[PDB]
This record gives structure tokens, C-alpha cells and sequence, in this order.
């Protein structure tokens, strides 16, 4: 290291390090210009005595607003911080009808739209207290949803009008997050001082659960695998922030589950707010730029740096409307669609943003080159016949916008990995969640895929009825002998088995091919027959 | 942002004091500080340089095209070093002349570039004509030709310039003047116009060894004679046999290098003979004799104390300057010559540098130069002089003679032996000093037969075209094999050196081989042969 | 000497290699650029789209079931040309479509980008501007300033042999009778405009209608587009929207 | 984006090292970067160049030129790749004589350009005078020209020049002098002025094949006879009939190409004298007999280790050298030239070049070098030679003859045959190796009886303005056709090539054809006819 340290300063000599050592030219050009002040502050940041002295120059700086800090400003930042619990005598007694007793002897442990704490929620209610009652208790759902400001933010991406929940509970929600953003009114901008650095430590799982499960090496988890961190580098490049960022002070020892410490710069035009507690609260709708991404080793364990300058989002957002126009330029021709289509929209406000965006890049390349072209074509001109666009987000499928309109109903509400709309004709792909089945991205989106074909296949035989290619007698026969041969999750019921069928045909493992092959000879030539019709 | 230049010569100043190369990375050259381990292995040179010269050696091409090759690709090799002063050095050459009276002596001659001694700086050559009898009935010249007292002999002789020196000449050639005895200037050569458009690259001819050499005599109506001479002059050349040729410096223009597109052009501003005095009067000169026993002389710039300027030079110290101007190397660390060490040579100094390298000899406490040869510091204008230790030499520095002991070594291997000769293999530099041959039978009872018992009748070894020597007998016999006496009488050969040789008759028109010291060279009874 | 090299050489050393297929695709695109926006536009909001196919357009599966008879096309210059070798063909009807056939030869020539700018033009008079009726005595009054004028042979470069065979000035009742005359000569005058190249001659050889271009293409185009949003009910209705939402 | 270009020769700098290509598009011509896939089915030239010289063939045309096409219109196509130096070589044709005495002998004369071995940068050609008898009567040329021992004769010859090298030369036209046996310089060749107005483009004669040739003879005031000649020199010239036409390399000046117009305008300044050197001591030199049995020379630039600049070359290959710089291609991957294998032709090297090649064949460990033909690396200064290995040679690598099986292979074809003659249709080339033909009848009972029984009386074999060789019985017969005394009795007939030829009668003046080798060629009864 210093040996190269050395030539670099030197004039001279700068020139002699680049023509025989690329690599050490480059690793040593990015260091000495701009890390090596990052690297200075985590010195200092060792000694207790430079923290309190940084914490204390902060304070008098908002000494004035903190002065001035009324009853509601404090009791609603108050809420904030700690999440709120739901009481369960105030859902009792906001039924008060014949439904408790119904309730009161159903097989609860039978729903798998329900999570494990939903059900402990419903056993505590039970130890009080394949039909029609399970559509009840998609309704219980909707109510028994702790009250979590920040939770609300994400998931609707800061569009607060999404009629997603209850209309007294969204006149509730309104109202505490406007008086917030009036409360963050004093800007960091001052003389007194430049350049500050914040940290947060944050969970993998809340980015991304598909690589979170194998980030950690299976055998010692203070090491990281190589392999997968490779790819996590790959596209990180830039991020979003919509909900309100609560950020520390000092850096402190993080827990088990926060494998990423984030540095991050504020510039002086960004509005935030000082809390007495030793963090900060940053406005709402901030973007970020990240500039590296590296490994670095703390008290024997591992873990990923990760800095970011703030700017603002319309910065950040030109670049997602340039990304939308390239990738519908280059498939128009691919595809033969008229020239001016708006076909792969995608709107996302979260914080893996850039990685959602290359990975169409990727989905399509193995969509197009796994399935027939004719098929594609075919569909692809049914799905423009129609308004329907594909959808790439990284908010919760509910509060995207065509999802709610159309079902109409309140309770009519789904969010899942992947969704299929036949009124819109839409395929929609998160991609922050993981699949509990599914092995990768692409896998997610075949399936949604098959939904889609099926709507088209079924249209074909007749114009004036929409249906499906199920309901057909001669396909509902064919789903209650083999129906049970394949994945668990296919044996559901007949629309997702005809999607889950369609996957593993197409897989790009031979082998799996074969499998379905040998397990259900017979719906292998029933599919063969549908295509046909091109 | 400055990267300081201020002799604008390309190289930066720290880099010119410090020590620099220039290597080839894939298909790009750049200039680069001197790193000691990456360097070494890839066989390149340290250079070093004067901060302030726009040419450390003062001659026409800047310290940067030499190094990098944007140069007249003419230099030679050993002076693309900055430190080697690269200019032409043209001496004439004379093969051969014939005589007659205004019967024609028309013999071949050998040439060999000169230098004596206070030794200055003019090119001078030396010609010796062969004396040996071509012809058997050819005795006194003075008849053969019809030479009388009121009579005038014309001279009409062959010569080839050679160019030794390290850069080429374009324009101009040399006029040189042909001069017999101390100062009878018989002809000044003529300064021929708009004829020399061919190169003088070094070591090379002109014209070329396939070509025919210019002949002296015009052969047109310039002069119908002009090299008349008197009787007595002829009388002078016959107790001699031996002429000068004086050429002086007037060379051409320079050949200069262009940057915007490479073009080599012979610009008519430069002209050699303004910057021979500048190089001159700043550099130490060394003369060697060490490749071909003929004078190679380079010179090296050496920093001379009284002038701001050139205490800029490097300091060169002698160790380094047999290294890049001849080809000295250290396999052990050990100065050497291709295999032959440095200390089998003799060190001449002239009286001025003489006494400068007493002094530099005392603050070291040495009596041997040849130890604390890197210790040796060289000032301008030193005259060196390295001459082979065991040859024997004249007053004009010319090779004549050597040991009688180190002769014999050189024939101590008989390849093969008949009654019709031998063909000896001696290394080729030996046989340019042996002038020829006595042969002798010897009686079973101690007498001596001396063949070829004539001053004149020595020239009877002959070159094979494998570069074996062949002795021939019936030469200057009856054309006829060797006949012995006695299978048990002993056949002696003798070889006789230059200095030892007769070129006249003697007092008393003596032509037997008496009064020659004759050296010991074969002994090989009837038997053997 | 020195300075000459530099021009010579930038235009000859192609830095990079763009691609195989690239280069078809940027073509195209910096075509249709120079055309104003506003056009494209009502294009698009009165339905069909341009797709641009990279084979021989004689063989498309929009194209082929539809007009088969119509295979006699007349060039700008007025000469025919057989459908399959030519390069460009747009069609009128229900679905407004027009195919443009991909090459990469539309920067450095301009016969090629010519036709194409010819045949926006077509489609905005008799698709476009149609549904308005806009061509009106503005248009005809230009147009008949051209007609009598000393030795102009700007009749010439854009009246068809019809034309030049109507002895007296043109008339309302002309018009309506026959719109496709005039309708072409609508076309070819917005292609010479367009055309860097060709703007020199367009104006020197009919001032008057070199004017005209001018000012309509200035100031003439956002009024196109307003007045045609006008018949849509739900532009009416958005526009509802949008005023009554902010002064509420 | 300033892309780099040190050299300022238009190409940037990463393209000229890994390869680039001129390509037309449409109407419009660009540089481009090599792609593999896309250009090569187009049957495009793969060019490569050195990123630091304005002309890695260090001759007048830069890099950009040369590929372009902007470049005097005149140089030859093979010329254009940018390792290959374009250059002129200008030597003299000599077609025919006329002598008498201050009954004039005129003699067709055949001339060939020619090399020799230690073989130098200098062109000289090879005059050989026909020594059939035109006239019967005309037995020994002594007395046909009536020379006297105290005589002169007066020499009156015609010439051309010829370029046979790449590129145009355009004022001057250079100076030669002719040579009679090893040394006589009879006359040089005065350099007319001011009159070459005329261009020389490569593979073109001056003056051109359809206007009368140069007169050697002034047939003005200027000297008499220009050719004197003492009698001596008349007998070397009666026993050898051999003249040698030594010509220097003073050209002209240069074409050099104009950006602002386009014009092509001969620059005063620079001159082909000042470049030539340049380009001989940073080239390989290829000599070839390939194409007709004449000696075509090409230079390949190559680098040279021991200079900086000069391993910016490109390396280049020995095998793509072939196909580069004569036309060589690979129909099924296997060197050839029009059908003839690589194989059958020989490599010879100078002994320097001969050396450096013994060390290539080792580290590669081979010992036949016709395989691993594209691992040999060349150098600059390396020459070789590749001559055809079926026909013999003289000294001065002129073609002479060839092995008799050979002789007879290229007559197995008889297209016709009757009593007045032979029609053959052969390959143009093996009739430069064949001096004449001996005609025989024999007896049916072995005898044999030689028409044409003279020395001097060979030159029987025409040919026809359709290729078709005939040959003529009646010639040196007398008028009369062929008699037959059996038709039983076959015929038989002998070729004698060149280096089987005499040229002089005999000691004893015998001018029979009796000590000759000759080649049976023909054997037909009488009745085969």
C-alpha cells in the first residue's frame, strides 16, 4: 500500500504508476480525493469526548425551535418514534352483531391469506369468544392493522389519498402527517458549520427478502458470501426516500439484524427537524444518490458500508422517466408495436429503486428468448388492443392505482408478489417482496404471464362471452386427477394451476420439463392444443 | 502545472540530473524516471543529462531525438547516447598507383589511417607501397621505367574516402592534398562540384567496395599532367616508398530532424563546420585501437571546472566512458574486452592531462590506475591513448611490430603439413604485421639453404577463401615441388616483422638475407614432413 | 496546412462502432425530430400510430389484406414506382396507420427523407386538417396568387397537369368538388419546407407560398391542435376538470 | 473528447496499433475500427501501423495517404499498404549496338537487371551481345571490322530506361557509366538537362516502346568518338562479350499530395537523394524471380530492437510479408503463387540474416522452415532471397539453365511436326534458359549427320506473333527444304541451354559442336513425320 501511496503524490511519478499498474492507478485516485475525508471523521468518531462535543454545537443551534415546541408538536412526534399497539376492547366493542358468535367456532388455522400475528390477534379474540366465512375475515383484516404512520408511507408511496383503508381512518392518517410537515419548518442550512455526517442501521430483509436469505454465509454468519455481494453492487446506484427517516447522531453498536450502516451527507437547503433524544428527522420525499458500495470489518463482524448525498428527488426522478423511455423504445421494435406506446411504465418511491429498474433489463431477455415468439407477439397484440401497460413497482400491489378502482369493493383488496387484472389487462411485478415459493424474479413473472395468455385463449373461441379456458368441462375433469400430481400451490384451484403448469413447461431446466412430463401426460398435450390457435 | 524545462529539450529538468529511459510499453514509447528493478531486467541504459543544453554534447541533435530515435537513422548505434558527440570523421583511403614517364609501374597499395604525437586535431593518412618484385626481371625502377635525369614521372593513383567517424555527410567532399616528404607538396586534391550526391554513412565506402574507385588523374583536359615530378623527387620516393594525405574539415551541411511530420531534410543553415569547434573545445577525446589494431577515436563530454555552464554536465568518470563508447562490459565485474582484460593495455596521456591525473592519483593514495579506475574523473580537452600492451608500435602510432614469444603461439598449430605448403589458420589479426617469410633447407649436417634468398622475393603467403592462410613454394621456386636431401634433414620456416625489414638495397646493393633479424618460427625434420 | 487536416479528419474517423442494428434505429428517430411535435400529436390523439417495419413492406400483416389493388403509387417527382421496391406507403381509413420502412440512410441523403416528410404532409391534410375542413380561402388565396403570375414556374413544381389546364381563377365551388388536387399540393409545399436542403428553392421559386409555410408553421400549429381537441367530449370534460379544481 | 494523436497523422492513436479500415460507404468514405464478424466477409485488408511515425515505411507518404488514396494517382497498387516503402529503381536497358573504326558491326543485344552476392544497396544491370552469325561470310569479327594493332574503334549504342520499382520519379534522370571487364571504365553516360519532362511511373519505359530509344552516341560536337577504345580492350571484349552498366541513385524530387485542392505539385524542397538512406537501414529487403525470371524488389518495414521508436512497428510476419507485398494467397490455407507451392522455391540468406534465422529455428525447435513459415519474425537490415529451385543459376543470379528432365517435360506436347518445321505452343518462361537447338538425321544403321554443324550458326528458332514457337530448317540450311534418305530413319534433336553454350572457337579454332552436353529433345522416324 504506502509503496503505491508514494508514487501517486509524487508528480513525476504519477505517470509511471498508470502505465504499469492500471488498476492500482485507479484504486488509488478515487481514495486520495474523496474517501480519505470520509475516512477521518470515523477516527474522531472513536472518541466519546468529539461525540458530546459534536452533539452539543448541534443543540443551541435548534435551541430556538425546540423553545418553541408546543404540547401537539411533541405528543405527535411522540407517536412517531414508538409504534402503536391496537386495543382489543375497542374492536369488541365496535362489532356488537350475530357475526362474534358465527366466528366464535371456526377453524381459524385454515387461512392462508392471514400471517402468524394476525392469527395470535385472532386466538387472543377466540379465547374470549371452506365456505362464506372466510370472505368475513378478509373484512377483520382491513381493521385489525396496527397504527403505524411511517408503515402507512412506504406503502402508499406518499400518494395519501389512496383508498386503500377505512375513510375515517384515512381522514386520521391526513391529518397527523400534514401537521407534521408543517412542523419541520427549520432548515439545516447555517455558517456554522459544513459537512455532517448521520447513520442509520437498517435491516436487509426490508429491501430485498429474495437476497437477504442468502446473503449471510450459511455456515459462520460474521463472513459475507462473495458471490451473492456481487451481484447486490451490481445496479445499486441510486435511492428515494418518501416516509420520514429517523436517523441517529453518533454512531452505536447495531443489532443482530442490521448488517447495513448507511452514512449519509445533508446539504443545507434540506428541512429536518432536531429531537432531544439524539436523532433527527428528516423531510419527507428526499432522494439519494449512492456513490460505493463496500465491505468493511467491525468488531469481528461484517458488514456493508453504504453512503449517500441527499438531493433533490426531481433529480433523482428525471432519471426514472429517461430509464421508462429507453426500455419501451427498444421492445416496440422487438415486439413490432406502433412506435409511441406506453407499455413498461414503471413508477417506484422506495429505497432499492435502482436495481428494480435495471432488472427489466433482465426479466424480458429470459421472458423473450424462453417462449415462442409467436406466442408473445400474439398476446403482447391483445394486451395493446386494450390499455393495459406493464407495471414494475416497489410500493404494496394495493396502492398502485388501477388495482383498486376496478374491484370496487373495499374488502376486495389483494397484495401478493404478482397480480393479474383481466378488466385492465395489466401485469403488475413487485419486486422488493420475495416469493415464499418462487426461486427467482423471472419465475414471478411467468406466472403472472399465464394468467394473462389464459384470458386471451379464452377469447379467441368466443368474441361476446369473456372467460377463461377453465370452466370448460373438458379442463375442470382434467384439474381433479392430475390437478394434484405437481406443487402444493397449484393444487389451490384451477386459474392458478393452469399458470403454475405454464412455468414449468417453459422452464430453462430440461429437468423440470421431463418432471411434468412423467406426471401428467395428459394436460402436457392438452396446453400443446391451446397454443395451437395462432 | 510548470514541470519545469527551461533548456526546452523536452526531458524536464529533474528527470535530465536524476537519470531517465524511455521503454517501449506495448506499441506506445514514453519517457520515465529511472526505477532500479523494472528497469535492470529489460537491458536498458541510464541515461543522464545536462539541465541547461539544448544538446549535452554540443552537436546538432537535441538530447530527446537521440534517445528516442527521431534521429537520421544513420548515427550509429554507440552514439545514440547523449553523452558521445556524433560528427563525421572522413580520411582518404589509397589502393593503388601506376608510373610512367611523361614500362609502367603499376603496383597495389595498402593504407592505414595515422595519428603521432602534443597530438592535434587534423585527419591525416599514410600510405606504404608494397616493395616486393611482381615480376621476377623487374630489379631497380629506376629502368624499368625510363626514368632520365632531364625526365618527369606522372602519377596516377586510385583512392576511396572512409568515413570512421559517427554521423554522415551530404554536400561536400573533403579536398585533401598528397604531400612526399617533410613538406614537397606534390597535388592538392580537387574539392569536385555537384558530384557526392551518395552518403557517407559510417564505415562505409565511397564509392562502394563494387564499384569502381575514383580515379586521381582526371582523365579529362582539366591539366593533361598534373602530378609532373622531378628527378630528384622521384629519388626522394624511392628511399621512402612512403606518402602523406593531408585533409582538412570542410564537410557539408547537417542533416536535421523535423517534428511536425518526421521528414529528414538537408537544411542549408547548419553547416558542419561551425559546430566541430564548439565539440572540439568541450570534450575529453580517447583514442582506442582495440577492435582491428586501427584508430577509432570518440569523444565523451566531460564538465570543465572554470565555466558555469559545464559544471551542469554529468560527471563522467572514465569506468563509465569505456563502457558506452567501445562495448566494455562486466560479466564479473571485471572491466574487460570481449574476454580480454583491461589490463593488457598501455595508458598514454599528453603532457597536460598528464599532470591533471597526477594530482587526482595523489588525494586517492594509489599507484595502480587500473584499480581505482572508477575513481577518475575527466575534465574537457584530455587526450587518452589505449593502445594494445603487446605490440610493439612507431612514432606514428602504428601497429609494426610485436614480442618474438607472442608470435610463435600463433603457429603452434599445424592444421596440416605437406611438400606443397601449408594452410595455417592465425588469427586474423597477427597477419598484418608479418611481412613475410624465409624459407631454408638444412643438411643432415648443420648447413642452411636459403630459398628465396632476396630482399624483394618475401611475398609467397597467400589467403585461402575460407580465411586459411596458404603458403605457396613453387612461387618464387622453379615451379617446382620441395625436394629434401635427406629424409632426416630438418625444414625451418622463418617469419620476419616490419620493423626488422630492409627496403633498399644495402652500403654494398646487398640482397641476401644476411643482415635481417630473422625470428624462430618452424622446425619439422623430413620425417614429419 | 495543419489547421486543413483537422476538418478532413474528424469527419472520416468514426470514434466508435455504433452497432449493426443501432444505426437503423437512430436514423429513423432523428428523422421524424425536425417534423414540429405539435403534428405528432394529432396524430397519435386521432388514433393510429406509425410502425416502422425493417423488411419488404409489400409483406405486412397490417398492410397485405388491405388495398392489394391500390399498387400504382406516384413518387413526389410524379413517376411510378411498383409498392414492393418502394419504401414507405401509408393508408386512410378507419385505423389511420402509416409504415415507414427502416434503412440507415435517411442523415447522409435526402431523396429518401424527401418521401417521408412528403407523406406526413399527405396525412395531415386529408386526415388531419380534414376532419376541420381546415384548408379554406387562405390557403386557396395564396394558391391562386400563384396561378397568375409572370412566367412562374412555380406552377410547375407543384401543380399536377389537371391544374394547369383550369383557365380561369380557382373557386370555392372547386374545392369542395375536388379535394384531392388540392390536397397534394398542400403536401408537397409542407415536404419542401421541412427539408433543410430544399427551403432555398421552395422560397425562391414561390415567394408568396414560401410566406404562407412560414407563418403556419411558426405560430399556426398549437391553434391546430386546440381546435381539434374541441370535438373530443372528454377533452372538454378534462378541461372541466382542471378549471373548476383550481379557482374553487 | 480530444482523442489523442501524437503522431499527427490523422489516424488516432488506438486505432493505427490494433488494427483498423478504409471502407466506402454509399457515396462517402470512413475510417472504422476492425470488427471481425462484419468485415471480413467483405473481403477487406486488415491494416495496422506504428501510433509515432508520420510514415512507418519512413518514405514520403504518411500513414493517412496511403490507404485513402490521396496520394499521387501514379504509385503502384501494392505500394498502397502502409509497410510496404514506395520508392523508384531506375536501371538501364541496352538494346543494340554498332561498331567501326574512327562494314559496321550491328549486333542485337539482350539485357538483364542484375544482383549479385555481400550484396549492397546499388542497381547495375548486365548487357550480353548476341554472338550468332548474321552474315555466313562473316567468320571472325577481327576482320569483318578491319581493327589494326595501332586502331580504335568507335562505339554507337541505343538505350532505355526502365523503373522497375513503385513510385515515379520526375526531373532529374540519373547518370550511369558503362564497364568493360573488371575495371576498364569506357565512358560514362553524360546527364542530358533539363529534357526528362516525363514521368517514370512504375513498370514503364523511358522513352516509351513507341518512339526511337535514347542514342548513347551524342551524334553531336561533343566528342568525336566519346568511346575510344586502345585494341587491348577490343580483345577482352572479343573473348567475353560482356558489359556491365553501373547507375547511381540521384533522382529527382518529390509529388507529394496537397489537402487545400487536391493538387499534385513537385515540391522543390525535398529530394528522393535525401530519403533513400533512411528507408535502406530500417527495412527488410525481398528479392524475388517469381513473376517472368526477373528480379523484383520489395522493402518490408520490421523493427529493430535496439532503437525505441523503431519497436513501434507492427510486428510483421514472414509469411503475411509474402502476401502483403507480391500477391500470395491461400486457397486451401497452403502458400502459393498461381498454382506454384511455396515449396518450390528456395530461401537464401546473407550470412548475418543466415545466422539470425538459425537462432529463430531454435527456440521453436523445427528444422524444416517451409512449416512453421508463420513464426518467423523479422528484423530490420535482414535480406533475403527467394529464387525458383528448378532452374540453375550463375553468380550474378541471373537464370541459365535447368536440369534436362525439365527440358524434356516441356516438350512432351507436339503440336505439329513435318518436314519444314516444328509449331510448339510452350510455357513463355523456360524459353529464356535455351540458346538454340542441333539438328540430325541418322542413318538407319546409326550414323549421324548434323545440319547446322557450325558453333556459331544456333540462332534457328523464331517465334510467332501468336505464341506458337516455330522452328525454321531452311534458315542456316541452304534455301532447301528438309531431304530424308529412309523413311525409316529417325530424327533426332538436341537443345542447348545458355550455361552449356561456348562462346569462342576453340584453341584450336574448332567450330563443331562435339564438346558440348547436349539435351535430346526429338526423335521421330522418317516415316513418324
Amino acid at each position: 500500500f504506502a509503496k503505491a501511496f508514494a508514487y501517486y503524490i509524487e508528480p513525476q511519478h504519477r505517470d509511471v504508476l498508470q502505465l504499469y499498474a492500471p488498476e492500482a492507478f485507479n484504486y488509488m485516485d478515487k481514495f486520495n480525493e474523496q474517501e480519505i475525508n470520509l475516512s477521518l471523521e470515523e477516527l474522531k468518531d472513536q472518541r466519546m469526548l468529539a461525540r458530546y462535543e459534536k452533539w452539543e454545537k448541534i443543540k443551541q443551534h435548534y435551541q430556538h425551535w425546540s423553545d418553541s415546541l408546543s404540547e401537539e408538536g411533541r405528543g405527535l412526534l411522540k407517536k412517531l418514534q414508538i409504534p402503536i399497539e391496537p386495543k382489543k376492547d375497542d374492536i369488541i366493542h365496535s362489532l356488537s352483531q350475530e357475526e362474534k358468535e358465527l366466528l366464535k367456532r371456526i377453524q381459524i388455522d385454515s387461512s392462508d391469506f392471514l400471517s402468524t400475528e394476525e392469527k395470535e390477534f385472532l386466538k387472543k379474540l377466540q379465547i374470549d369468544i371452506s365456505e362464506k366465512e372466510k370472505e368475513f375475515l378478509k373484512k377483520l383484516k382491513l381493521d385489525i392493522q396496527p397504527y403505524d404512520i411511517n408503515q402507512r408511507l412506504q406503502d402508499t408511496g406518499g400518494l395519501i389519498d389512496s383508498p386503500s383503508i377505512n375513510l375515517d381512518v384515512r381522514k386520521q392518517y391526513k391529518r397527523d402527517i400534514q401537521n407534521i410537515d408543517a412542523l419541520l419548518h427549520q432548515s439545516i442550512g447555517s455558517t456554522l458549520y459544513n459537512k455532517i455526517y448521520l447513520y442509520e442501521n437498517m435491516n436487509i430483509n426490508n429491501l430485498t427478502a429474495t437476497l437477504g436469505a442468502d446473503l449471510v454465509d450459511s455456515t459462520d454468519n460474521t463472513k459475507i458470501n462473495r458471490g451473492i455481494f456481487n451481484e447486490f453492487k451490481k445496479n445499486f446506484k441510486y435511492s428515494i426516500s418518501s416516509n420520514y427517516m429517523i436517523v441517529d447522531i453518533n454512531e452505536r453498536p447495531a443489532l443482530d439484524n442490521e448488517r447495513l450502516k448507511w452514512r449519509i451527507q445533508l446539504s443545507p437547503d434540506t428541512r429536518a427537524g432536531y429531537l432531544e433524544n439524539g436523532k433527527l428527522i428528516l423531510q419527507r420525499n428526499i432522494g439519494l444518490e449512492i456513490k460505493d458500495v463496500q465491505i468493511i470489518k467491525q468488531s469481528e463482524k461484517e458488514y456493508i458500508r453504504i453512503d449517500a448525498k441527499v438531493v433533490p428527488k426531481s433529480k433523482i426522478d428525471t432519471k426514472i422517466q429517461e430509464a421508462q423511455l429507453n426500455i419501451n423504445q427498444e421492445w416496440n421494435k422487438a415486439l413490432g408495436l406502433p412506435k409511441y406506446t406506453k407499455l413498461i411504465t414503471f413508477n417506484v418511491h422506495n429505497r432499492y429503486a435502482s436495481n428494480i429498474v435495471e432488472s427489466a433489463y433482465l426479466i424480458l431477455n429470459e421472458w423473450k428468448n424462453n417462449i415462442q415468439s409467436d406466442l408473445i407477439k400474439k398476446v403482447t397484440n391483445y394486451l395493446v388492443d386494450g390499455n393495459g401497460r406493464f407495471v414494475f413497482t416497489d410500493i404494496t400491489l394495493p396502492n398502485i392505482a388501477e388495482q383498486y378502482t376496478h374491484q370496487d369493493e373495499i374488502y376486495e383488496q389483494v397484495h401478493s408478489k404478482g397480480l393479474y387484472v383481466p378488466e385492465s389487462r395489466s401485469i403488475l411485478l413487485h419486486g422488493p417482496s420475495k416469493g415464499v415459493e418462487l426461486r427467482n424474479d423471472s419465475e414471478g413473472f411467468i406466472h403472472e404471464f399465464g394468467h394473462a395468455v389464459d384470458d386471451y385463449a379464452g377469447y379467441l373461441l368466443d368474441k361476446n362471452q369473456s372467460d377463461l379456458v377453465t370452466n370448460s368441462k373438458k379442463f375442470i375433469d382434467i384439474f381433479k386427477e392430475e390437478g394434484s400430481n405437481l406443487t402444493s400451490y397449484g393444487r389451490t384451484n384451477e386459474a392458478e394451476f393452469f399458470a403454475e403448469a405454464f412455468r414449468l413447461m417453459h422452464s430453462t431446466d430440461h429437468a423440470e420439463r421431463l418432471k411434468v412430463q412423467k406426471n401428467a401426460p395428459k394436460t402436457f398435450q392438452f396446453i400443446n392444443d391451446q397454443i395451437k390457435f395462432i | 502545472p510548470t514541470v519545469p524545462d527551461r533548456d526546452n529539450d523536452g526531458i524536464p529538468d529533474s528527470l535530465e540530473v536524476e537519470g531517465y529511459t524511455v521503454d517501449v510499453k506495448n506499441k506506445r514509447t514514453f519517457l520515465s524516471p529511472w526505477i532500479s528493478n523494472i528497469h535492470e531486467k529489460k537491458g536498458l541504459t541510464k541515461y543522464k543529462s545536462s539541465p541547461e543544453k539544448w544538446s549535452t554534447a554540443s552537436d546538432p541533435y537535441s538530447d530527446f531525438e537521440k534517445v528516442t530515435g527521431r534521429i537520421d537513422k544513420n548515427v550509429s548505434p554507440e552514439a545514440r547516447h547523449p553523452l558521445v558527440a556524433a560528427y563525421p570523421i572522413v580520411h582518404v583511403d589509397m589502393e593503388n598507383i601506376i608510373l610512367s614517364k611523361n614500362r609502367t609501374i603499376s603496383k597495389n597499395t595498402s593504407t592505414s589511417r595515422t595519428h603521432t604525437s602534443g597530438f592535434s586535431n587534423s585527419n591525416s593518412s599514410t600510405v606504404a607501397i608494397d616493395h616486393s618484385l611482381s615480376l621476377a626481371g623487374e630489379r631497380t625502377w629506376a629502368e624499368t621505367m625510363g626514368l632520365n635525369t632531364a625526365d618527369t614521372a606522372r602519377l596516377n593513383a586510385n583512392i576511396r574516402y572512409v568515413n570512421t567517424g559517427t554521423a554522415p555527410i551530404y554536400n561536400v567532399l573533403p579536398t585533401t592534398s598528397l604531400v612526399l616528404g617533410k613538406n614537397q607538396t606534390l597535388a592538392t586534391i580537387k574539392a569536385k562540384e555537384n558530384q557526392l550526391s551518395q552518403i557517407l554513412a559510417p564505415n562505409n565506402y565511397y564509392p562502394s567496395k563494387n564499384l569502381a574507385p575514383i580515379a586521381l588523374n582526371a582523365q579529362d583536359d582539366f591539366s593533361s599532367t598534373p602530378i609532373t615530378m622531378n628527378y630528384n623527387q622521384f629519388l626522394e620516393l624511392e628511399k621512402t616508398k612512403q606518402l602523406r594525405l593531408d585533409t582538412d574539415q570542410v564537410y557539408g551541411n547537417i542533416a536535421t530532424y523535423n517534428f511536425e511530420n518526421g521528414r529528414v531534410r538537408v537544411d542549408t543553415g547548419s553547416n558542419w563546420s561551425e559546430v566541430l569547434p564548439q565539440i572540439q573545445e568541450t570534450t575529453a577525446r580517447i583514442i582506442f585501437n582495440g577492435k582491428d589494431l586501427n584508430l577509432v577515436e570518440r569523444r565523451i563530454a566531460a564538465v570543465n571546472p572554470s565555466d558555469p555552464l559545464e559544471t551542469t554536465k554529468p560527471d563522467m568518470t572514465l569506468k563509465e566512458a569505456l563502457k558506452i563508447a567501445f562495448g566494455f562490459n562486466e560479466p564479473n565485474g571485471n572491466l574487460q574486452y570481449q574476454g580480454k582484460d583491461i589490463t593488457e593495455f598501455d595508458f598514454n596521456f599528453d603532457q597536460q592531462t598528464s599532470q591533471n591525473i597526477k594530482n587526482q592519483l595523489a588525494e586517492l593514495n594509489a599507484t595502480n590506475i587500473y584499480t581505482v579506475l572508477d575513481k577518475i574523473k575527466l575534465n574537457a580537452k584530455m587526450n587518452i591513448l589505449i593502445r594494445d600492451k603487446r605490440f610493439h608500435y612507431d612514432r606514428n602510432n602504428i601497429a609494426v611490430g610485436a614480442d618474438e614469444s607472442v608470435v610463435k603461439e600463433a603457429h603452434r598449430e599445424v592444421i596440416n603439413s605437406s611438400t606443397e605448403g601449408l594452410l595455417l589458420n592465425i588469427d586474423k589479426d597477427i597477419r598484418k604485421i608479418l611481412s613475410g617469410y624465409i624459407v631454408e633447407i638444412e643438411d643432415t649436417e648443420g648447413l642452411k639453404e636459403v630459398i628465396n634468398d632476396r630482399y624483394d622475393m618475401l611475398n609467397i603467403s597467400s589467403l585461402r577463401q575460407d580465411g586459411k592462410t596458404f603458403i605457396d613454394f613453387k612461387k618464387y621456386n622453379d615451379k617446382l615441388p620441395l625436394y629434401i636431401s635427406n629424409p632426416n634433414y630438418k625444414v625451418n620456416v622463418y617469419a620476419v616483422t616490419k620493423e626488422n625489414t630492409i627496403i633498399n638495397p644495402s652500403e654494398n646493393g646487398d640482397t641476401s638475407t644476411n643482415g635481417i633479424k630473422k625470428i624462430l618460427i618452424f622446425s619439422k625434420k623430413g620425417y614429419e614432413i | 496546412q495543419e489547421e486543413h487536416l483537422k476538418e478532413i479528419m474528424k469527419h472520416i474517423v468514426k470514434i466508435e462502432v455504433k452497432g449493426e442494428e443501432a444505426v437503423k434505429k437512430e436514423a429513423a428517430e432523428k428523422l421524424l425530430e425536425k417534423v414540429p411535435s405539435d403534428v405528432l400529436e394529432m396524430y397519435k390523439a386521432i388514433g393510429g400510430k406509425i410502425y416502422i417495419v425493417d423488411g419488404d413492406i409489400t409483406k405486412h400483416i397490417s398492410l397485405e389484406a388491405l388495398s392489394e389493388d391500390k399498387k400504382k403509387i406516384k413518387d413526389i417527382y410524379g413517376k411510378d414506382a411498383l409498392l414492393h421496391e418502394h419504401y414507405v406507403y401509408a393508408k386512410e381509413g378507419y385505423e389511420p396507420v402509416l409504415v415507414i420502412q427502416s434503412s440507415e440512410d435517411y442523415v447522409e441523403n435526402t431523396e429518401k427523407a424527401l418521401n417521408v416528410y412528403y407523406e406526413i404532409g399527405k396525412i395531415l391534410s386529408r386526415d388531419i386538417l380534414s376532419k376541420i375542413n381546415q384548408p379554406y380561402q387562405k390557403f386557396l388565396d395564396v394558391l391562386n396568387t400563384i396561378k397568375n403570375a409572370s412566367d412562374s414556374d412555380g406552377q410547375d413544381l407543384l401543380f399536377t397537369n389537371q391544374l394547369k389546364e383550369h383557365p380561369t381563377d380557382f373557386s370555392v365551388e372547386f374545392l369542395e368538388q375536388n379535394s384531392n388536387e388540392v390536397q397534394e399540393v398542400f403536401a408537397k409545399a409542407f415536404a419542401y419546407y421541412i427539408e433543410p436542403q430544399h427551403r432555398d428553392v421552395l422560397q425562391l421559386y414561390a415567394p408568396e407560398a414560401f410566406n404562407y409555410m412560414d407563418k403556419f408553421n411558426e405560430q399556426e400549429i398549437n391553434l391546430s391542435l386546440e381546435e381539434l381537441k374541441d370535438q373530443r367530449m372528454l377533452a372538454r370534460y378534462e378541461k372541466w376538470e382542471k378549471i373548476k379544481q383550481h379557482y374553487q
